[PDB]
């Protein structure tokens, strides 16, 4: 991103634009199944679902890293987005939470290892020192991944 | 949507093609789109100046940007200038699309219990938008003029 | 295209950009020739989509073989219907200029919908490039382009 | 027919017959209507390929199925070609009389031709058969026995 | 499955909790008659490819047809190869109590394999199923149900 | 206009959605028009900078009074290669057709470097006003509309 | 970067103006851009069929599906058919765009790393990369094949 | 290893004879060793010129010189004129074997631990190298200049 | 031999003096005669592991008796195998050039080895004779002495 | 190059490999070539001087200038002398096929000796590189070519 919003520089600029140098954000916007007022509900195009959909495209591009294969989509939690209940933050909480994301970035590396990266992919920066560390693996010893 | 996708996906609920009467919409839609893109040039070059005058013909020096007022705040004049120019611009999107429902989808979404939490005044965003409504009107040109305020009157009966 | 600009400049906070001012003039402007593009295949909907389907049953035969989907009249009257579907979604888009009509009534659930069909994904494919061939036979040249590569846009989504 | 007779008559020792100036009389009196068959047929030059190309794909599934010759759009489009250039051998002959304007540039080494290109003979054939059904529906009807009886030798030395 | 249970309690940050102790036990109790399951579908391999072939290629002849993938020798050979991998894998399945290692090696990621070497995943999961009524044959009633299990996780999976 | 497009559709895993191929085909049209805007701006330079110091110097003094940050001749050379270093900025995103590498030189930083400097943002705007005004005497209509678009760009961004 | 951004640059970081020869490589590339286009848009159609006789033609029927190999389990065989994928989608990316530098930006970083940690084996990689160029070469075209193969080579040549 | 000796290998890990494709690869290194070895004498003749040139265009009157630079010590300024010499006697070598696992095996091997512990700039360093690149493909002609800069290349992004 | 010459200049700090230069420049012509006697001793591979099993067990019987190692068919087919391998990395050492790529791979750790098979190492000395007489009697004379060279340094190694 | 492979094959234990008896073979099948060419340039040695010292004191006038060395007759004559040493190792160089028996005498201690003597050894090299240049005057192409071979191996040793 722009040099001058470092967050060990503007801690009042954290909300700020990525710029064009940092990479391309995703709002969910336009939420579908809301159309308008009056009665219809039976059209077809309705093209605010074909930009929303790339939405829950970019949340496993980033959680994962890659796109997930055909069989391993989580049809529940992408409905339930798409509904209009679970947010986008809630659906990054459950989708870090499934059992692919466990048996990849839990079960086959070390603790601390798996820390660092779990925070590589869902705060989107690598932790500062040792204050963030036993403090997450701290919190790794009670209640598990899951906190 | 536009008046384009509106026209397919009426021809699509039906399930047959567009034959003539389609086509004919489609003729008309093209006609007034020269003049559209026309107005959508003169109404992005003073936007700012549109809503310059339309708050100084309308909220200014009133009981809302006194003390004790919705509009005293530092922070609520700008959130006031920010709507008004979501307004214009998505006026302007509706104006182009010929088809009202992207604005409907866009804002009069949550705007109406938005402005209900938050105490925002109802009319006088009325009023707001239909000075809005007669400036564009005075500057753009008289069918353009009403095309844009067919529109902008839309978002102010959704907030109604 | 106009839903599409307004769309990614709704992303934005800003209105539409002369550039996309610009291509709504030019898509303005090749408007007509898109309306004698879509006269054309509207006119000659039977006859591509038999040619289309027969190549089709030439290239894949296993569809219209016993153990096969596409197996009595049926199937292959509602094969032939598929197909049919396919070239109207096609002309949707040409007229447009978005795919948008193409993507939100035939493209987005296909996948999981011919999987649950027991329907071969590359046969339909199949098909909609020999529709691909057809109409570009039928029309001018590099009006057969932009047919065709509408065509090629369903053709690689299918897949 | 002018050549043919005077290359008869060169063979022999002796001059053009009765018989042959009468043919010739007559093919003088028949040339101004094989001229507007001529005209005909130039102005319906495309409308005319593209029918008997389209029938010839209905019919012949095989050159545009994808193990076939004729796959692709820049394939097709000479396939059209090789319609239009018999087409327009075809026209020549009506207007000459003689077969030798289609034979001496189009039929007399036709078959090693297709043969080193790896195109089949048959569906030449068929396609110039299907401009042969075109071309009589699109005249009258003695004229088009006429014109499709010149066709009609381009079929049968084709194959 | 006791990787299953110490995932699962490895998440958490608590011990095995005693009943996943006493699956654990019963497990281990029961492994004796895994392992004579595991042994008798191991001995007759052959026979259960050889049937499931049979009723495969009664069910579905397109693989047969030479439009389908399985056409030839090579190509059948290939075939049963993959139906011998599957059988391979359901033992796996039997021994180890839980569908984890037959999953790994053969399930997560086989949509894709399948959809990009042209194959249908409809007939694979046919090819299970004919493989679980011939297993199903060769077992006593308490062995077939014990193998039909992993067999059937096999036919969910592929479909 | 290229990159936009591409880190778009990067950020999302889909490919580049077509509307996006008819926005970057219709900038390879314009393209021509660009580069000849942008030859006519980059021929004529130095009247460029010095109207702009004209008008800007006519328009504020303090610049010029000592007080002022351009005071000698040393200071105001250093303030016309500043509007110089602008106008080039202006005629890359000329070129380039979108305001990125334009932004990522001269506007992405630039309130802090010039509030370390002393000198006024309001001053700078007014400068590139200035050069607007005469790039708008020097083009023709359709020329200056589309070169005060990106000058139009810088003065928004100063500010 | 572009090949217009990559000019640009070189223009920039001397503080020079678009002289005779930048304007010589931008009208090249905007030449060039038709059949960069066309190239891109046929390649899009069938990426699926390129990877699948691209694995064919190299890595099928090989020891490398056998058990042993690095392709013998299914989830292996899906990475496989993922990176050849990638392959060449940003091989589509560096065509399109007319420049290299998003291959050794996105693709070429830190991959020779992960090939000898995860015991991938390169040589059979590089020669799944020329069996993609010859099948996206026959496929394109020469005219376009040419390009197509530059950058293929340069991923090719980059990971050994 | 070798050219020879990787297609010796690759043909002796799946016990296969030798296959007409890898006489193919052994006869173009055949038909290319020419070029090769002439390169390889004229490369020999003028090193310590290559690099006296190659720090003139790129290292010299630059920061890295001047006191607070990594060049600034008289040793480090030695230190540097062996890397470079090392970079390019190794790049001939791998350009004469035509296979660059002597580079990854003598060169490559923990050359970034050691740079990132001993502070030595790795940008300079690539710019240096490019300036070998740029002086030694000048020097042999653009033939042999291409195998000399894939080697040089793979030292430049080995590092980075 | 390029690796020879690369590793002998490299242990000192000189580069490759030009000697070694004439060297690879020679072999680099020689390679042409190389690849010929290889891919001769290639395709003739049968014949030459039957005639040496020939020659070896009409010199030695202790194998093919009851106390040896190479008693019955399978222990026979491992003995012709291991004749394939060092005719296969013989034929490596004929195109290397140099005896590094067979002694890397068949010598330099083969007597431990076949010390504790139980094998004796003279017998496997005495089949590479029978390899060397045998390809001596298929190639010419040259050919044969270029042979003899690498399977004279592999019997001097077994030993 | 017969004592080069004789110690390079005598430090180790081994033989001499027959690739180096081919290389030896080799050298002295070229061995008449390499006698013709060193008597070709023994004969003609006062010319190479001459016209080595006409390009040195065209190219670098220093020697002669009174700060350089080579300053008055007695030292231009040693000047030359050491030239003429230089074209004798070379013609050592080209008998022996390989730079050990001019290294030996030449090279090895050169650069104490002239730093230790005043002269500078880049007039040296210079010196040899004109002697090159005239010799490939005087020689063929393929002569020249292995006579630049051994000038280019003194050139790369005095700098
Ligand atoms: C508290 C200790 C601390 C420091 C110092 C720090 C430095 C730092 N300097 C940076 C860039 C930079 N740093 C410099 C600084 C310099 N270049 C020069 O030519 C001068 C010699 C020198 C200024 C005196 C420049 C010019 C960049 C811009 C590189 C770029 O962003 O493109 C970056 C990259 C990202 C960013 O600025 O926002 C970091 C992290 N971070 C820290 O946490
Ligand atoms: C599951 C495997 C695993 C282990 C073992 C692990 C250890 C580990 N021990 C740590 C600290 C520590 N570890 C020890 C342990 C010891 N020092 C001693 O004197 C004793 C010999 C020994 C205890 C028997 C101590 C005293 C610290 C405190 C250092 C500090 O935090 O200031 C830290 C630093 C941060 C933190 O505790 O929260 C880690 C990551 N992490 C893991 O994921
Ligand atoms: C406008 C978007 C759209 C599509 C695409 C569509 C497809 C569609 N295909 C169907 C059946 C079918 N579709 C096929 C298709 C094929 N045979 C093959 O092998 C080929 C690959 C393929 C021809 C392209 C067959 C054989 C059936 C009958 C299957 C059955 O009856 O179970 C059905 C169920 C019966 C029906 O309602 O007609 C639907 C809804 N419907 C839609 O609204
Ligand atoms: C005036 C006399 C005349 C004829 C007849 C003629 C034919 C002709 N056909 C060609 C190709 C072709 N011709 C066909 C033909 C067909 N597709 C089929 O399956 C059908 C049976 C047939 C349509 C009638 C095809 C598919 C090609 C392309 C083959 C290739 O490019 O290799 C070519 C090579 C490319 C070219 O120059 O156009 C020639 C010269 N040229 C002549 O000068
Ligand atoms: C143990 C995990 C595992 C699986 C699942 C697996 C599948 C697998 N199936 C293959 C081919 C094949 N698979 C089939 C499959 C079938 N015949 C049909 O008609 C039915 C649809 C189906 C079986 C009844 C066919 C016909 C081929 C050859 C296809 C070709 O050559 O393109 C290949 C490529 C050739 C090879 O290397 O064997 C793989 C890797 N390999 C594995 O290691
Ligand atoms: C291409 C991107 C780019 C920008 C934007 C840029 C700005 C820039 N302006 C500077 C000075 C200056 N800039 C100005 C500016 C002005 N005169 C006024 O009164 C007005 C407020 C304004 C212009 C009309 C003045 C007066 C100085 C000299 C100030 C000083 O010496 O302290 C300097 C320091 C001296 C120098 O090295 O040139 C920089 C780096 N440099 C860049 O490379
Ligand atoms: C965009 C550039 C890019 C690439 C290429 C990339 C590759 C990549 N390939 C991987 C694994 C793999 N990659 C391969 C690929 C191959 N092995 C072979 O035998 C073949 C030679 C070759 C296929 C042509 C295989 C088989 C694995 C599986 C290893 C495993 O997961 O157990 C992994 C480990 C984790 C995972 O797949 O999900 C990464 C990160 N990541 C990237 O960001
Ligand atoms: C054959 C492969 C190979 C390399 C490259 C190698 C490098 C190497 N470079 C070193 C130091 C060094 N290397 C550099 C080089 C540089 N610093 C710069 O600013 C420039 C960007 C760059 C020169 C182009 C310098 C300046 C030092 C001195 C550090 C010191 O000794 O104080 C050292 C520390 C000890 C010593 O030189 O004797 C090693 C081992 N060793 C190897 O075996
Ligand atoms: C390419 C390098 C290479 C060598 C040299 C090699 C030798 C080799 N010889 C073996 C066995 C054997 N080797 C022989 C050898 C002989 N029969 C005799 O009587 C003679 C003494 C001699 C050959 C004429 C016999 C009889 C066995 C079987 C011995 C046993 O089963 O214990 C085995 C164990 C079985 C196997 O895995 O093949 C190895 C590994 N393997 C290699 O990969
Ligand atoms: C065969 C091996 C061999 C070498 C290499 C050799 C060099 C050699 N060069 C000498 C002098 C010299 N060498 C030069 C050299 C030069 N003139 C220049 O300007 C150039 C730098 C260069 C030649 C073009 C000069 C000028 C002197 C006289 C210097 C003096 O008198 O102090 C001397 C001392 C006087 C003598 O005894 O000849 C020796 C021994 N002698 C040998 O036996």
């Amino acid at each position: 991103g722009p040099g001058i919003n470092n967050q060990v520089s503007n801690p009042s600029a954290r909300g700020l634009a990525p710029g064009s140098l940092g990479p391309k954000v995703f709002k969910l916007d336009q939420l579908p199944g809301t159309i308008g007022k009056k009665a219809a509900k039976g059209a077809s195009v309705k093209f605010s679902e074909s930009s929303t959909q790339a939405v829950i495209k970019a949340t496993y591009l980033q959680v994962f890293g890659r796109d997930v294969y055909e069989g391993q989509r989580l049809k529940v939690q992408e409905i339930k987005l798409e509904n209009g209940e679970i947010s986008v933050r809630d659906f990054v909480r459950a989708l870090a939470k499934s059992d692919l994301f466990r048996k990849l970035y839990w079960t086959p590396f070390y603790v601390c290892k798996a820390i660092e990266y779990i925070h590589r992919r869902l705060l989107g920066r690598p932790t500062y020192g040792r204050q963030e560390n036993n403090k997450y693996f701290d919190i790794a010893s009670k209640k598990g991944l899951y906190a | 949507q536009d008046a384009i996708t509106a026209v397919i996906n009426s021809a699509d609920v039906q399930g047959k093609y567009l034959d003539t009467a389609a086509l004919e919409k489609l003729k008309a839609y093209f006609s007034t789109g020269e003049l559209r893109v026309r107005a959508a040039t003169t109404i992005s070059a003073n936007a700012a100046a549109i809503v310059k005058e339309a708050v100084a013909k309308s909220l200014l020096y009133s009981d809302i940007t006194r003390p004790g007022g919705n509009m005293y705040t530092t922070r609520r004049y700008a959130a006031c200038i920010r709507d008004l120019d979501y307004y214009l611009r998505y006026a302007t999107y509706a104006m182009l699309a010929g088809d009202p429902s992207i604005l409907d989808e866009r804002v009069l979404n949550g705007l109406k219990e938005t402005y209900n939490s938050l105490g925002v005044p109802v009319g006088a965003t009325v009023q707001a938008i239909q000075a809005i409504k007669e400036v564009t009107a005075s500057l753009v040109g008289a069918d353009a003029g009403k095309e844009m305020g067919i529109y902008l009157d839309y978002i102010s009966s959704g907030l109604s | 295209i106009v839903t599409k600009s307004i769309v990614n400049a709704d992303a934005e906070a800003r209105y539409l950009s002369p550039g996309e001012l610009d291509r709504i003039k030019s898509f303005v402007a090749g408007g007509q020739q898109r309306l004698r593009i879509a006269q054309a295949l509207t006119d000659n909907r039977e006859r591509l989509v038999k040619q289309a389907g027969d190549q089709l049953f030439q290239k894949r035969p296993d569809v219209v073989s016993p153990g096969g989907n596409a197996y009595g009249q049926e199937m292959t009257a509602t094969c032939l219907r598929d197909l049919d579907y396919y070239l109207r979604l096609v002309t949707y888009g040409i007229v447009a200029g978005d795919v948008t009509p193409i993507e939100e009534i035939g493209v987005i659930g296909v996948r999981e919908m011919y999987k649950s069909l027991g329907t071969p994904i590359e046969a339909v494919g199949e098909g909609v490039r020999a529709l691909k061939n057809a109409a570009s036979t039928l029309l001018s040249a590099e009006d057969a382009a932009e047919a065709g590569s509408y065509f090629d846009y369903v053709v690689g989504a299918l897949q």
